[PDB]
RNA sequence: UUGGGCCCGGCUCUUGUCUAUGUUCCUUGGAACAGGACGUCACAGAGGGUGAGAAUCCCGUGCGAUGAGAUGACCCGGGUCU
RNA sequence: GCGAGAGACCGAUAGCGAACAAGUACAGUGAUGGAAAGAUGAAAAGAACUUUGAAAAGAGAGUGAAAAAGUACGUGAAAUUG
RNA sequence: UGCUGUAAAGCUGGGUCGAACGGCCUCUAGUGCAGAUCUUGGUGGUAGUAGCAAAUAUUCAAAUGAGAACUUUGAAGACUGAAGUGGGGAAAGGUUCCAUGUCAACAGCAGUUGGACAUGGGUUAGUCGAUCCUAAGAGAUGGGGAAGCUCCGUUUCAACGUGC
RNA sequence: AAACUUUCAACAACGGAUCUCUUGGUUCUCGCAUCGAUGAAGAACGCAGCGAAAUGCGAUACGUAAUAUGAAUUGCAGAUAUUCGUGAAUCAUCGAAUCUUUGAACGCACAUUGCGCCCUCUGGUAUUCCGGAGGGCAUGCCUGUUUGAGCGUCGUUU
């Protein structure tokens, strides 16, 4: 997941199973004030939903990851 | 198969999570009687029936 | 004793010709109870003779 | 070839999971559960299968609401809140 | 099936009789609870008596003519002779029988 | 053990919702740190704090609706008594005590007397 | 001969709190709750726990006492207002 | 069903099928079928340490009243075996 | 270790063991086993025996390791021979996928290897499918049967638009 | 004579009988009347600092409030936790709540996490399109309200 934060400007989040890409795009905007280029989602073999959120070029995903605090 | 329903895939997720060994700190509890997980399941041996 | 003790089985005799005693036996498969004798006062898990 | 060779041709499920009882007794083509009788309003149950009633009856689940009717009855079906002592 | 000089019996036990066997294990318990019910009923209405006054009547049939026993209620004529209305009589511990 | 429910009951709608938001970012921050600690028992305290603030918000809003409907003929069914289905179908005391004028005249005319014997 | 409404009681139900007398001496034992000696209480020598068979070590038991909540056109006794 | 008190009842192949994560594991397409399985010790005090061994283990040692109680645990019969 | 009794049996010495148990007068019964192709559990002889023989076929060296017929790498010898022992999929399975560690059990020899065991990781869609359509058919409604569970019927003896 | 076979004893095996226990069962008695459209019984999926099950619970998820009580919990860890106290633990009690997806199961459908429509608010240059939040839309029957239909029918006017 961290290779995507660096290379592809993509933030990887665990997301609620009931939420769609419209709600995920709004949520990252409201929580972290960041614009998503797209949201690619995925339901994992353990039953949880994973979201690949690529940010627009205006945002550097590595800076956002440090701000959240997991890198 | 690769083409599966959501309801099928949700049952297969629970079956994976129930197929773990016993956490070892549980054997240290007072009046503990469980020595191992007695409900293990191997894919080739016992089928899920889903 | 319970009125139905030893009689909560669908056991049926295999009949003769299978080299076993003609006592009723549990059907089905996949458990170790399957094929075991039932209903008899001589049988483990059967009902007692003349239940009280 | 009615034994081992014919047993190799089993890949078409006659039953799938039932929405009411979750048991894999829902006949696909009949659209009926052989266990609970879904989608009929009543639950399938027979007096010639007393052991089957044991397997699925009141007390075999959570009784998340009947748990507390006795305790609510014993208090006369109170309305209001408990009063703090002075 | 029929052997020796014995009386011929009529033992009516060819149905599923064992499903309808009532054994009165609760005879003493019912006696005690019946006594407690009787005390509660008496203490509720004391000093008013628990029993209504019953008449005395001849037992029917040529076999019980000689005996006399307690009836169910006093007739309307009998209460009329003592100047008590049946509606009033029922409220002062007297039993009424419109049928006799 | 987190926030005190009696302190929460003295707050307005705006203050309770503001504290709920602060608690949720704290829980979100803890879940990020849980990736590395990984054992972080404080998560339990914040989770029960969110439950308390949500409880107080819900309870406070429910006496407001109760006060609005107080004395009204029709109120929401979740604010009605929840005895049992059968006890709700039962006759009220007024309906159960209804009596015909013929039956009321006879009850009054012939009450059960109080008396004794042997005097 | 006689209507109705409340207020305190009683009854009924549930529930809280409270209560006698050895852990004295010797022996065995890892442990005394065993044996022996001297006792104590008992309206309590039911039962359970505690390192072995414990009334007296602990919880209880027995005896009652005293609070809280309920409930009742269709239980009664008083008040009190119509 | 809920709440109690009992017994010349059974005592783990008995008593409910189930004294245990039992209507569980498991079987069957399905209706359904359906087990086995309680006991170290008062207390893990569940054997530190040394040594041989790749390791499992063994031998010393240690704890314990007892290791003729080491979890493959009270007692430990017979068949069968060295 | 013996004693007593015709006997069923009773008592006793030694060893083992660890929490209850017996004699006598009576009461009571789910009260006595060699058999029932008895029941459940356990154990033998057979017996280190039958056997582990289809699908052409393996060998040398090095590495690893306590240990190599079987693991890895290299060299060779072979085979499937494109209607494959190749490369994908549908059904079915469900994590078997991948990496790391790992050998008690399992892989009817072995095992350092594994679809085993343990810990983690992994499945990204406006365009590929589902989703939509109707097929044989299934089946509500209005009705009509049926004591009823329900049966018939599919626009049907209907005032049928959640119309545009 | 060994070996081997058989018998016996001691010790060690195999196995789990016997003995002794017992938070279980069985039977009898006593007392009580309380499921659900205010959504039951049941099902599925989740929830713990570290849990697979059982137990509990429902995105407020091994629980929230309240009342009572009064120092724990415990296998380890840890307070932005607590101790002459609004205070540890507590399904002790329990009257306030929360209660996912369902299920008689109710917008339609369901081998699909498929497809609508209405109201209010809100984002995207929008009465119409796309997104989000909240609230709604089943059937039979009863009482009532409103709007209607029929030369079924009464009165009146050409
Ligand atoms: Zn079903």
């Amino acid at each position: 997941a961290m290779k995507k934060v660096e290379d592809g400007n993509t933030l990887v989040f665990q997301v609620d199973i009931k939420s769609n890409k419209h709600q995920i795009k709004s949520a990252v905007k409201e929580l972290y004030d960041v614009d998503a280029l797209y949201v690619n989602t995925l339901i994992r073999p353990n039953g949880t939903k994973k979201a690949y959120i690529r940010l627009t070029s205006d945002y550097d995903a590595l800076d956002i990851a440090n701000r959240i605090g997991y890198i | 198969p690769s083409q599966k329903s959501f309801r099928t895939k949700q049952k297969l997720a629970k079956a994976q999570k129930q197929n773990r060994p016993l956490p070892q700190w549980i054997r240290l509890r007072t009046d503990n009687k469980i020595r191992y997980n007695a409900k293990r399941r191997h894919w080739r041996r016992t089928k899920l029936g889903i | 004793v319970a009125e139905n003790a030893g009689h909560q089985t669908s056991a049926e005799s295999w009949g003769t010709g299978r080299a076993v005693a003609r006592i009723p036996r549990v059907g089905g498969g996949g458990t170790h109870r399957s094929g075991q004798a039932a209903f008899g006062n001589m049988c483990r898990g059967g009902r007692m003779f003349a239940p009280t | 070839g009615k034994g081992t060779p014919s047993l190799g041709k089993r890949h078409n499920k006659s039953h799938t999971l039932c929405n009411r009882c979750g048991r894999r007794s829902f006949h696909v083509q009949k659209k009926t559960c052989s266990s609970c009788g879904y989608p009929a309003a009543k639950m399938r149950s027979h007096n010639w299968a007393l052991k089957a009633k044991r397997r699925r009856t009141t007390g075999t689940g959570r009784m998340a609401y009947l748990k507390h009717v006795t305790r609510r009855f014993k208090n006369g079906f109170q309305t209001g809140v408990a009063k703090a002592q002075t | 099936a029929i052997s020796k000089n014995l009386p011929l019996l009529n033992n009516h036990f060819r149905k599923h009789w064992q499903e309808r066997v009532r054994v009165h294990f609760d005879q003493a318990g019912k006696k005690a609870s019946r006594r407690q019910s009787r005390l509660r009923k008496a203490a509720k209405i004391a000093p008013r008596p628990i029993d209504a006054l019953r008449p005395v009547v001849r037992a029917p049939t040529v076999k019980y003519n000689r005996k006399v026993r307690a009836g169910r209620g006093f007739t309307l004529a009998e209460l009329k002779a003592v100047g008590i209305a049946p509606k009033y009589a029922r409220t002062i511990g007297i039993s009424v029988d419109h049928r006799r | 053990a987190g926030v005190k429910t009696f302190e929460l009951r003295t707050k307005s709608k705006e203050q309770l919702e503001s504290q709920l938001v602060e608690l949720k970012q704290e829980l979100a921050t803890l879940k990020v740190q849980k990736l590395q600690r990984p054992s972080l028992p404080r998560i339990h305290t914040v989770r029960k704090n969110i439950a308390r603030v949500l409880t107080v918000i819900n309870l406070n809003q429910r006496e407001n609706v109760r006060a609005f409907y107080a004395g009204k003929k029709y109120i929401p069914k979740d604010l009605r008594a929840k005895k049992t289905r059968a006890l709700r179908r039962k006759l009220t005391k007024f309906e159960a005590s209804q009596e015909t004028e013929k039956a009321r005249k006879q009850r009054i005319a012939f009450p059960q007397r109080k008396f004794a014997i042997k005097a």
